[PDB]
RNA sequence: GCUUUACUGCAGGCUGUCGCUGAGGACUCUCACUCCGGGAGGAGGACACCGAUAGCCGGGCA
RNA sequence: ACUCGUACGGUCACUGAAUCCUGCCCAGUGCAGGUAUCUGAACACCUCGUACAAGAGGACGAAGGACCUGUCAACGGCGGG
RNA sequence: AAACAUCUCAGUAUCGGGAGGAACAGAAAACGCAAUGUGAUGUCGUUAGUAACCGCGAGUGAACGCGAUACAGCCCAAACC
């Protein structure tokens, strides 16, 4: 039979339907009044999280982030340019939303592991994002056969290195065929081309 | 200058002799559906757009005769040389 | 070409910054839990360096001291009200409903409770014209009709100092002198009368602008000085 | 008044000083930053990559 | 370097459209949103702001 | 920033103490307002097309412009016969 | 590019954030010598200056496969408890 979760999923399918509709104009409010980076105690996407790698567990953090919505934040050009390159309007970063999300909350949690990320909606002008975040010293996670590999040294500042979900997603990676020859093994091998 | 509506004439097609019907050839509508339409659009963005950022090239004092030669019989025209006409009409 | 002068305003670097530090006080009305009590004395009357103009010292009941828009006669030893039943004389302060149509307030509020806002310059003063158990109507010193809730506090009488701008400078000295205790810079450089690189009027053999000096409203930063959006110019008509 | 000799006169103030940090004397004592390895403004040491040849 | 009705572009201003965005070719309301108020509450209000785009102007700039 | 500021303000320009004065021109250019009608982009909408799509066309039409008006202490002009 | 705008120099210089002794990639919603076929990923040789792009100018420029190196394959979420 249905999970109870299966239940969560399909409401936020259609998150301008039914109840989530009305919960999102509810809670928008109280987020906008809310800091850029604000940790919470409960996914507000339990399916989501779960389905993610989240667990109800010592040393995982979930965290809500908020961050402008459009194109790139981009200064003009104060010296020389060629027509091609004067461009300031249309340049948008090659970065996506989620992943900046996924920095800011890193950040703002030093000794922590950014283990994936998902959106919970957006107004007019923010874009919200909850980010599961590992404790990598706390044992439980260290003990925890499914988590523990984020322990391992060779982790250290994922989101930074395009090593997360998102990451590797925005990086071009998705394909193992056709359309990523710049992409694999990494984009700056490739002469930085994707 | 003046030149008849028909007259006969060789047919490429029919490879005889026949009357044949001249007309002036009427510009078909494009479908902007084209390579060169594909390329545009494709292309054009931030700044100068290069050959796509180039405008009309303009006007020769004359245009030469830009005709259709159709056969009375089989329907089938054929295309000739144009020659410099600052006018051409058509007798009947 | 290089960024004008009205583009280096905007940058708020010192030159073109006021004296803030040297000014005395923010003239606001004060807040009211209700009730009008409120009232004070006059303690004294001070100069007002962002304003030149005079400012009273005044001390309310409840021990706040506070320097006040004042308006023209008032003296030491004076008492004001500020409030709802605040009395209907010079000095006082209450909302436009509880003021008498036809009588010259100043300090007068946009919004009720922002403290005051239009007419508060040297002698000017605003005209309570119409009443309304909705919107109050109020001529301003520039003339203009305006709409506004009745709510809004004013001051009653006109802002002293008035017949400033009746005596001329006489001599740079003196605009000087005024000039330094005002965010601006001064003198002033014709704009005909410095170079291309300078500015849109400079260049030429002589001095004269290069194109017509009425500009467009949409002209950017770096092109919008002479005459902006002029409906007309000259005295002729 | 010469912008050479004659203005040269008036210097004896105090801007860089030896440095607490690399100890090199680029200290700024008025901007209390040093311009050599960016005590005062960089937890970092402050390096760039053109301080040598591209390739090198 | 400078200028302009040189060529091509860029910021910026104005304007239509879409999103935020809701209730009953002109209209009312309030709940988002914005502003005023210490608060209670007041004004404004699905506009404005902001994000996207479309047309015009565009030596301010390249 | 202007601004501890509010039109007796402060922004943007021109002329440059006093004294006697400062005429004529709104056609062009600029600015501003108006505008039956014309022009005028994209979304949404209607027709054709495509089992969808490209694409062709229509209806509607904002700012802008045509058109009209104001304006020279606005750019400037004040001749030949 | 014998000027120059798209293009080129080039994702180069240079800047910001950061990992390790190596990084990164990685067990197919692949390939498509179309097959009764191949079978994670890097890298090397070749495919090839080929296909593809480009004021179709100047220039730019892969992949599958193949021969090699080394080889390695697993863990959740959920259902049911
Ligand atoms: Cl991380
Ligand atoms: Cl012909
Ligand atoms: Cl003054
Ligand atoms: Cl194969
Ligand atoms: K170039
Ligand atoms: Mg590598
Ligand atoms: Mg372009
Ligand atoms: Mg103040
Ligand atoms: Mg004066
Ligand atoms: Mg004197
Ligand atoms: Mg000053
Ligand atoms: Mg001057
Ligand atoms: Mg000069
Ligand atoms: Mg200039
Ligand atoms: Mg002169
Ligand atoms: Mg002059
Ligand atoms: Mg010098
Ligand atoms: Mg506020
Ligand atoms: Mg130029
Ligand atoms: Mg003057
Ligand atoms: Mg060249
Ligand atoms: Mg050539
Ligand atoms: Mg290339
Ligand atoms: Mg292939
Ligand atoms: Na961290
Ligand atoms: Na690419
Ligand atoms: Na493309
Ligand atoms: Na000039
Ligand atoms: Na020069
Ligand atoms: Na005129
Ligand atoms: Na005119
Ligand atoms: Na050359
Ligand atoms: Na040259
Ligand atoms: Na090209
Ligand atoms: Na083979």
């Amino acid at each position: 039979a249905r999970s109870a979760y299966s239940y969560i999923r399909e409401a936020w399918k259609r998150p301008k339907e039914g109840q989530i509709a009305e919960l999102m104009w509810h809670r928008m409010q109280e987020w906008r009044n809310e800091p850029a980076v604000v940790r919470i105690e409960r996914p507000t996407r339990l399916d989501r999280a779960r389905s993610l790698g989240y667990k109800a567990k010592q040393g995982i953090i979930v965290v809500r982030v908020a961050i402008r919505k459009g194109s790139s934040r981009r200064t003009r050009f104060n010296k020389g340019r060629r027509s091609k390159r004067m461009m300031v309007n249309r340049i948008t970063r090659k970065k996506n939303i989620q992943r900046i999300a996924e920095e800011r909350a890193n950040r703002k949690f030093p000794n922590l592991r950014v283990l994936n990320s998902y959106s919970v909606g957006e107004d007019g002008r923010h874009k919200w994002h909850e980010v599961i975040l590992i404790d990598p010293d706390h044992p439980a996670i260290k003990s925890d056969d499914q988590l523990s590999w984020i322990s391992r040294t060779r982790h250290r500042l994922r989101t930074f290195r395009g090593l997360t979900s998102a990451g590797r997603r925005c990086r071009g990676l998705r394909g193992q065929g056709k359309g990523s020859e710049k992409v694999r093994p990494s984009l700056r091998v490739n002469g930085a081309k994707a | 200058m003046q030149m008849p509506r028909r007259f006969n004439t060789y047919c490429p097609h029919c490879n005889e002799h026949q009357e044949h019907e001249v007309e002036k050839v009427r510009s078909g509508r494009q479908t902007g559906m084209k390579w060169i339409d594909r390329q545009r659009e494709r292309n054009s963005g931030i700044g100068n757009d290069g050959k796509f950022s180039k405008v009309p090239g303009g006007d020769k004092p004359t245009k030469k005769t830009d005709l259709k030669y159709r056969c009375g019989e089989c329907g089938k025209a054929h295309l000739r040389e144009g020659w410099r006409a600052g006018r051409l009409e058509f007798q009947e | 070409g290089r960024r004008i002068q009205g583009q280096r305003r905007g940058r708020g670097t010192s030159t073109f910054r006021a004296p803030s530090h040297r000014y005395k006080a923010d003239l606001e009305h004060r807040k009211v839990e209700d009730g009008d009590v409120i009232a004070g004395t006059v303690v004294d009357i001070e100069h007002d360096p962002a304003r030149s103009a005079p400012v009273a010292a005044v001390e309310f009941e409840d021990g706040d001291r506070r320097l006040i828009l004042a308006p023209e006669g008032v003296g030491v030893g004076d008492e004001l009200q500020v409030g709802v039943d605040a009395e209907i004389a010079p000095g006082n302060t209450l909302p436009l409903a509880e003021i008498p149509e036809g009588v010259p307030v100043c300090n007068v509020e946009s919004s009720p409770g922002d403290g005051g806002k239009f007419a508060r310059a040297s002698g000017v003063n605003a005209q309570l014209l119409t009443h309304d158990r909705n919107v109050a109507v109020v001529k301003l010193p520039s003339g203009e009709m305006k709409r506004l809730d009745p709510q809004c506090r004013a001051t009653i009488g006109v802002v002293g100092g008035g017949g400033r701008t009746d005596k001329p400078f006489v001599k740079a000295g003196n605009k000087h002198h005024k000039m330094k205790a005002r965010g601006t810079k001064w003198p002033n450089v014709r704009g005909v009368a410095m170079n291309a690189v300078d500015h849109p009027f400079g260049g030429g053999g002589r001095q004269h602008p290069g194109k017509p000096k009425s500009i467009s409203r949409n002209a950017p930063p770096g092109r919008k000085v002479g005459d902006i959006a002029s409906k007309r110019t000259g005295r002729g008509g | 008044t010469g912008a050479g000799t004659p203005s040269q006169g008036k210097k004896n103030t105090t801007t860089h000083t030896k440095c607490r940090r690399c100890g090199e004397k680029s200290y700024h004592t008025k901007k209390k930053v040093c311009s050599s390895c960016g005590f005062g403004k960089s937890a970092k040491r402050r390096d760039y990559e053109w301080q040598s040849k591209a390739g090198e």
